[PDB]
């Protein structure tokens, strides 16, 4: 759920994911359309690609657990859907972390005319 | 705390 994947994204970048993450570029946040602008952009694509697979779990409420061993993220077992929304918000989240430093703030807040075009997953 |  949307509680897991935040304190997730917070323990691992440093930054609240509200709102550093809730509406960056095209893809983080509001996902639709567009190509994304960047790494960070790119994750939130990925992201969205990877819910879209699970067409009959739900992503922000469902809650999952996880642990840390030492930095690394591990899903703990609970239903496949719960298994599954975990993986897809582990990646997110490193993928937030290996692109910390492009971050850009100019794409924070990002007009929605300026996403033109259709991506597949 | 999150997206959509």
């Amino acid at each position: 759920s949307l509680l897991e994947f935040g304190k997730m994204i917070l323990e691992e970048t440093g930054k609240l994911a509200i709102p550093s993450y809730s509406s960056y570029g095209c893809y983080c946040g509001w996902g639709g359309k567009g190509t994304p602008k960047d790494a960070t952009d790119r994750c939130c694509f990925v992201h969205d690609c990877c819910y879209g697979n699970l067409p009959d779990c739900n992503p922000k409420s469902d809650r999952y657990k996880y642990k840390r061993v030492n930095g690394a993220i591990v899903c703990e077992k609970g239903t496949s859907c719960e298994n599954r929304i975990c993986e897809c918000d582990k990646a997110a989240a490193i993928c937030f972390r290996q692109n910390l430093n492009t971050y850009s703030k100019k794409y924070m807040l990002y007009p929605d005319f300026l996403c033109k075009g259709e991506l597949k997953c | 705390v999150i997206a959509k």
